[PDB]
Protein backbone atom coordinates (compact mmCIF):
# COMPACT_ATOMS: atom_id res chain seq x y z
CA UNK A 1 0.00 0.00 0.00
CA UNK A 2 1.32 3.32 -0.83
CA UNK A 3 -0.20 6.41 0.66
CA UNK A 4 -1.93 4.37 3.27
CA UNK A 5 -1.47 4.27 7.12
CA UNK A 6 -1.44 1.71 9.60
CA UNK A 7 -4.23 -0.39 10.35
CA UNK A 8 -6.26 -0.19 13.86
CA UNK A 9 -6.15 -3.56 15.70
CA UNK A 10 -9.09 -5.75 14.69
CA UNK A 11 -10.10 -3.35 11.70
CA UNK A 12 -10.01 -6.19 9.31
CA UNK A 13 -10.67 -9.04 10.96
CA UNK A 14 -11.23 -11.25 7.67
CA UNK A 15 -7.22 -10.46 6.50
CA UNK A 16 -5.40 -13.06 5.37
CA UNK A 17 -1.79 -13.77 4.44
CA UNK A 18 -0.29 -16.11 2.10
CA UNK A 19 2.57 -17.71 3.33
CA UNK A 20 5.42 -18.85 1.75
CA UNK A 21 6.83 -22.40 3.25
CA UNK A 22 10.51 -22.04 2.34
CA UNK A 23 11.72 -19.91 1.38
CA UNK A 24 9.50 -18.31 4.28
CA UNK A 25 7.87 -15.68 2.83
CA UNK A 26 5.22 -13.39 2.17
CA UNK A 27 3.40 -14.47 -0.93
CA UNK A 28 0.12 -12.59 -1.00
CA UNK A 29 -3.03 -11.30 0.72
CA UNK A 30 -6.26 -13.07 1.10
CA UNK A 31 -9.59 -13.10 2.51
CA UNK A 32 -11.68 -15.16 5.12
CA UNK A 33 -15.41 -15.70 3.75
CA UNK A 34 -16.55 -18.91 6.39
CA UNK A 35 -14.50 -21.17 9.37
CA UNK A 36 -13.24 -23.14 6.41
CA UNK A 37 -13.00 -21.34 3.35
CA UNK A 38 -10.20 -18.17 2.01
CA UNK A 39 -10.56 -16.71 -1.26
CA UNK A 40 -7.92 -15.17 -3.27
CA UNK A 41 -6.28 -14.05 -6.67
CA UNK A 42 -5.52 -16.61 -9.13
CA UNK A 43 -2.61 -15.54 -10.24
CA UNK A 44 -1.00 -15.51 -6.67
CA UNK A 45 -0.64 -19.38 -7.64
CA UNK A 46 0.16 -19.74 -10.64
CA UNK A 47 1.68 -17.72 -13.51
CA UNK A 48 3.29 -20.02 -16.11
CA UNK A 49 5.02 -17.02 -17.51
CA UNK A 50 7.49 -16.61 -14.28
CA UNK A 51 7.08 -20.26 -13.76
CA UNK A 52 4.59 -19.54 -11.10
CA UNK A 53 2.91 -22.76 -9.81
CA UNK A 54 2.19 -23.72 -6.35
CA UNK A 55 0.74 -26.14 -4.77
CA UNK A 56 -1.17 -26.90 -1.26
CA UNK A 57 1.45 -28.15 0.45
CA UNK A 58 3.69 -25.47 -0.99
CA UNK A 59 1.93 -23.00 1.11
CA UNK A 60 0.39 -21.90 4.68
CA UNK A 61 -2.23 -19.55 5.70
CA UNK A 62 -1.97 -16.62 8.85
CA UNK A 63 -5.16 -15.51 9.57
CA UNK A 64 -5.48 -12.41 12.46
CA UNK A 65 -2.18 -10.33 11.91
CA UNK A 66 -1.62 -7.20 12.48
CA UNK A 67 2.68 -7.27 12.48
CA UNK A 68 4.38 -8.24 9.04
CA UNK A 69 7.41 -9.95 10.28
CA UNK A 70 6.61 -11.20 13.94
CA UNK A 71 4.47 -14.77 14.56
CA UNK A 72 2.50 -13.14 17.13
CA UNK A 73 1.75 -15.68 20.11
CA UNK A 74 -1.62 -16.50 21.02
CA UNK A 75 -3.41 -14.13 18.59
CA UNK A 76 -2.56 -15.44 15.38
CA UNK A 77 -3.44 -18.77 13.75
CA UNK A 78 -1.57 -20.93 10.99
CA UNK A 79 -3.48 -23.26 9.14
CA UNK A 80 -2.45 -25.83 6.55
CA UNK A 81 -4.82 -26.21 3.00
CA UNK A 82 -6.93 -29.31 2.14
CA UNK A 83 -7.40 -28.28 -2.00
CA UNK A 84 -7.17 -25.10 -4.39
CA UNK A 85 -9.27 -24.60 -6.99
CA UNK A 86 -8.78 -22.01 -9.50
CA UNK A 87 -11.46 -20.38 -11.89
CA UNK A 88 -11.39 -22.82 -15.16
CA UNK A 89 -11.59 -20.10 -17.78
CA UNK A 90 -8.48 -18.13 -15.83
CA UNK A 91 -7.03 -15.76 -18.41
CA UNK A 92 -3.34 -15.62 -17.32
CA UNK A 93 -2.18 -15.90 -21.15
CA UNK A 94 -3.47 -11.96 -22.06
CA UNK A 95 -5.33 -10.14 -19.07
CA UNK A 96 -5.73 -11.89 -16.32
CA UNK A 97 -9.66 -11.99 -16.67
CA UNK A 98 -10.80 -14.00 -13.66
CA UNK A 99 -8.45 -13.77 -11.65
CA UNK A 100 -9.74 -15.87 -8.62
CA UNK A 101 -9.46 -18.54 -6.39
CA UNK A 102 -10.41 -20.72 -3.24
CA UNK A 103 -8.54 -22.45 -0.77
CA UNK A 104 -10.21 -24.90 1.60
CA UNK A 105 -8.38 -24.54 5.09
CA UNK A 106 -7.22 -28.06 6.90
CA UNK A 107 -9.55 -27.92 9.54
CA UNK A 108 -11.61 -24.74 10.10
CA UNK A 109 -10.64 -22.14 12.14
CA UNK A 110 -12.09 -20.69 15.20
CA UNK A 111 -13.12 -16.51 15.58
CA UNK A 112 -12.41 -14.10 17.83
CA UNK A 113 -11.41 -10.58 18.64
CA UNK A 114 -9.13 -10.62 15.55
CA UNK A 115 -10.36 -13.09 12.92
CA UNK A 116 -14.09 -13.02 11.80
CA UNK A 117 -15.58 -13.27 7.52
CA UNK A 118 -16.31 -10.49 5.24
CA UNK A 119 -19.66 -10.58 4.13
CA UNK A 120 -19.75 -11.81 -0.15
CA UNK A 121 -22.43 -9.35 -1.84
CA UNK A 122 -25.90 -9.83 -3.25
CA UNK A 123 -26.76 -8.93 -6.50
CA UNK A 124 -28.80 -6.03 -5.01
CA UNK A 125 -25.71 -4.94 -2.97
CA UNK A 126 -23.87 -5.02 -5.93
CA UNK A 127 -25.61 -2.54 -7.20
CA UNK A 128 -26.35 -0.12 -5.30
CA UNK A 129 -22.77 0.15 -3.96
CA UNK A 130 -21.10 -0.56 -7.20
CA UNK A 131 -20.65 3.42 -8.76
CA UNK A 132 -18.01 6.01 -10.17
CA UNK A 133 -16.96 7.82 -7.42
CA UNK A 134 -18.12 5.99 -4.22
CA UNK A 135 -14.99 4.98 -2.47
CA UNK A 136 -13.95 1.73 -1.13
CA UNK A 137 -10.90 0.28 1.08
CA UNK A 138 -7.67 -2.14 0.22
CA UNK A 139 -5.82 -3.23 3.26
CA UNK A 140 -2.25 -5.42 2.73
CA UNK A 141 1.42 -5.75 3.48
CA UNK A 142 2.87 -4.63 0.15
CA UNK A 143 5.53 -2.21 -0.37
CA UNK A 144 5.16 1.15 0.04
CA UNK A 145 6.74 2.62 -2.85
CA UNK A 146 6.99 1.47 -6.80
CA UNK A 147 11.14 1.17 -5.81
CA UNK A 148 11.71 2.60 -2.54
CA UNK A 149 10.20 -0.14 1.58
CA UNK A 150 7.82 -2.75 3.56
CA UNK A 151 5.76 -1.61 6.42
CA UNK A 152 5.59 -2.73 10.05
CA UNK A 153 2.00 -3.39 10.37
CA UNK A 154 -1.09 -3.69 8.24
CA UNK A 155 -1.55 -0.71 5.94
CA UNK A 156 -4.66 0.82 4.74
CA UNK A 157 -6.22 3.06 2.38
CA UNK A 158 -9.58 4.50 0.92
CA UNK A 159 -9.86 4.57 -2.39
CA UNK A 160 -12.64 6.15 -5.38
CA UNK A 161 -14.04 3.87 -7.78
CA UNK A 162 -14.10 4.92 -11.74
CA UNK A 163 -15.64 5.14 -14.40
CA UNK A 164 -15.10 2.22 -16.62
CA UNK A 165 -14.29 4.50 -19.87
CA UNK A 166 -11.62 6.49 -18.12
CA UNK A 167 -10.40 2.76 -16.91
CA UNK A 168 -10.30 1.60 -20.78
CA UNK A 169 -8.37 5.25 -21.42
CA UNK A 170 -5.41 4.58 -19.01
CA UNK A 171 -4.30 1.29 -20.76
CA UNK A 172 -3.66 -1.23 -23.59
CA UNK A 173 -4.34 -4.02 -22.01
CA UNK A 174 -7.96 -5.38 -22.83
CA UNK A 175 -10.52 -4.85 -19.66
CA UNK A 176 -13.75 -7.34 -19.17
CA UNK A 177 -16.80 -7.06 -17.37
CA UNK A 178 -15.04 -8.87 -15.12
CA UNK A 179 -13.00 -6.46 -13.71
CA UNK A 180 -13.07 -2.84 -12.29
CA UNK A 181 -10.75 -0.07 -11.86
CA UNK A 182 -9.94 2.43 -8.54
CA UNK A 183 -7.56 5.27 -8.10
CA UNK A 184 -7.88 9.03 -7.42
CA UNK A 185 -7.48 11.18 -10.47
CA UNK A 186 -4.60 13.47 -11.76
CA UNK A 187 -6.50 16.66 -10.65
CA UNK A 188 -7.75 14.95 -7.55
CA UNK A 189 -5.02 15.43 -5.46
CA UNK A 190 -5.58 13.00 -3.29
CA UNK A 191 -2.98 9.43 -4.01
CA UNK A 192 -3.02 5.83 -2.54
CA UNK A 193 -3.14 2.61 -4.35
CA UNK A 194 -2.15 -1.27 -4.08
CA UNK A 195 1.62 -2.06 -5.00
CA UNK A 196 2.97 -5.57 -4.98
CA UNK A 197 2.83 -7.44 -2.01
CA UNK A 198 -0.92 -6.44 -1.69
CA UNK A 199 -2.09 -8.87 -4.51
CA UNK A 200 -5.22 -11.38 -3.65
CA UNK A 201 -5.99 -9.23 -0.61
CA UNK A 202 -9.27 -7.83 -0.47
CA UNK A 203 -10.89 -4.49 -1.81
CA UNK A 204 -14.25 -3.96 0.73
CA UNK A 205 -17.10 -1.66 1.52
CA UNK A 206 -19.35 -0.85 4.13
CA UNK A 207 -23.41 -1.21 3.42
CA UNK A 208 -25.02 1.62 4.67
CA UNK A 209 -28.79 -0.39 4.84
CA UNK A 210 -27.44 -2.76 7.40
CA UNK A 211 -23.70 -1.87 8.60
CA UNK A 212 -21.98 -4.70 7.06
CA UNK A 213 -18.72 -4.84 5.03
CA UNK A 214 -19.03 -6.67 1.58
CA UNK A 215 -15.91 -7.53 -0.65
CA UNK A 216 -16.80 -6.06 -3.61
CA UNK A 217 -13.03 -6.73 -5.12
CA UNK A 218 -9.57 -8.62 -5.08
CA UNK A 219 -6.21 -7.03 -5.80
CA UNK A 220 -5.52 -8.08 -9.68
CA UNK A 221 -3.18 -5.68 -11.43
CA UNK A 222 -1.43 -2.37 -12.00
CA UNK A 223 1.02 -0.82 -13.91
CA UNK A 224 3.34 0.17 -11.82
CA UNK A 225 2.03 2.01 -7.97
CA UNK A 226 0.74 5.31 -7.95
CA UNK A 227 1.33 6.33 -11.01
CA UNK A 228 -0.59 9.46 -11.87
CA UNK A 229 -3.17 8.46 -14.88
CA UNK A 230 -2.81 4.97 -13.83
CA UNK A 231 -5.66 2.92 -11.87
CA UNK A 232 -5.48 -0.27 -9.69
CA UNK A 233 -7.43 -3.25 -10.95
CA UNK A 234 -9.50 -5.61 -9.07
CA UNK A 235 -11.43 -8.92 -10.11
CA UNK A 236 -15.69 -7.98 -9.87
CA UNK A 237 -16.54 -10.83 -7.38
CA UNK A 238 -19.85 -10.46 -7.62
CA UNK A 239 -19.71 -11.38 -11.47
CA UNK A 240 -17.56 -14.55 -10.43
CA UNK A 241 -20.37 -15.09 -7.52
CA UNK A 242 -21.79 -18.30 -9.38
CA UNK A 243 -19.17 -19.88 -9.85
CA UNK A 244 -17.81 -19.37 -5.97
CA UNK A 245 -21.50 -20.74 -4.90
CA UNK A 246 -20.83 -23.88 -7.11
CA UNK A 247 -17.48 -24.75 -5.60
CA UNK A 248 -18.48 -24.24 -2.18
CA UNK A 249 -21.58 -26.46 -2.20
CA UNK A 250 -20.40 -29.45 -4.28
CA UNK A 251 -17.18 -29.29 -2.22
CA UNK A 252 -18.16 -29.02 1.40
CA UNK A 253 -18.50 -25.84 3.07
CA UNK B 1 0.74 -8.38 -10.25
CA UNK B 2 2.84 -5.15 -10.84
CA UNK B 3 3.34 -4.44 -14.38
CA UNK B 4 7.32 -2.61 -14.14
CA UNK B 5 13.33 -10.70 7.66
CA UNK B 6 10.88 -13.14 8.88
CA UNK B 7 10.54 -14.60 12.58
CA UNK B 8 10.23 -17.92 12.39
CA UNK B 9 7.40 -19.92 13.21
CA UNK B 10 6.96 -22.68 15.46
CA UNK B 11 8.00 -25.96 13.85
CA UNK B 12 4.33 -27.83 14.32
CA UNK B 13 3.07 -26.12 11.60
CA UNK B 14 4.50 -27.36 8.48
CA UNK B 15 3.84 -30.95 8.97
CA UNK C 1 -19.85 -19.25 2.40
CA UNK C 2 -22.10 -18.36 0.14
CA UNK C 3 -22.80 -14.84 -0.35
CA UNK C 4 -24.45 -12.51 1.89
CA UNK C 5 -21.59 -14.35 3.91
CA UNK C 6 -22.30 -16.13 7.22
CA UNK C 7 -24.89 -15.27 9.46
CA UNK C 8 -22.72 -13.12 11.15
CA UNK C 9 -20.63 -11.65 8.48
CA UNK C 10 -19.38 -8.39 8.14
CA UNK C 11 -19.37 -7.45 11.56
CA UNK C 12 -16.50 -6.60 13.32
CA UNK C 13 -16.07 -7.64 16.80
CA UNK C 14 -14.08 -4.55 18.23
CA UNK C 15 -16.13 -2.50 16.13
CA UNK C 16 -19.86 -2.77 14.80
CA UNK C 17 -20.63 -5.10 17.76
CA UNK C 18 -19.50 -2.82 20.34
CA UNK C 19 -20.53 0.38 18.21
CA UNK C 20 -17.62 1.87 17.84
CA UNK C 21 -16.24 3.25 14.28
CA UNK C 22 -12.78 3.06 12.99
CA UNK C 23 -10.93 6.65 12.40
CA UNK C 24 -11.74 6.70 8.87
CA UNK C 25 -14.98 4.95 8.17
CA UNK C 26 -16.60 7.66 8.16
CA UNK C 27 -15.03 9.20 4.16
CA UNK C 28 -16.38 5.46 2.93
CA UNK C 29 -20.15 6.76 4.39
CA UNK C 30 -20.00 10.17 2.68
CA UNK C 31 -18.95 9.07 -0.23
CA UNK C 32 -22.36 7.12 -0.93
CA UNK C 33 -23.61 10.92 -1.16
CA UNK C 34 -23.61 10.35 2.93
CA UNK C 35 -23.91 7.14 4.66
CA UNK C 36 -26.69 6.00 7.08
C1 LIG D 1 0.55 -26.72 -11.64
O1 LIG D 1 1.23 -27.85 -11.08
C2 LIG D 1 0.40 -29.01 -11.12
C3 LIG D 1 0.63 -30.19 -10.18
O2 LIG D 1 1.15 -30.05 -8.89
C4 LIG D 1 -0.20 -29.32 -12.51
O3 LIG D 1 -0.69 -30.67 -12.79
C5 LIG D 1 -0.54 -28.21 -13.47
O4 LIG D 1 -0.67 -28.57 -14.86
C6 LIG D 1 0.05 -26.87 -13.04
N1 LIG D 1 0.17 -25.69 -13.96
C7 LIG D 1 0.56 -25.64 -15.28
C8 LIG D 1 2.06 -25.79 -15.47
O5 LIG D 1 0.14 -24.61 -15.82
Amino acid sequence: IVEGSDAEIGMSPWQVMLFRKSPQELLCGASLISDRWVLTAAHCLLYPPWDKNFTENDLLVRIGKHSRTRYERNIEKISMLEKIYIHPRYNWRENLDRDIALMKLKKPVAFSDYIHPVCLPDRETAASLLQAGYKGRVTGWGNLKETWGQPSVLQVVNLPIVERPVCKDSTRIRITDNMFCAGYKPDEGKRGDACEGDSGGPFVMKSPFNNRWYQMGIVSWGEGCDRDGKYGFYTHVFRLKKWIQKVIDQFGE
Amino acid sequence: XVATDYEEIPAAYAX
Amino acid sequence: TFGSGEADCGLRPLFEKKSLEDKTERELLESYIDGR
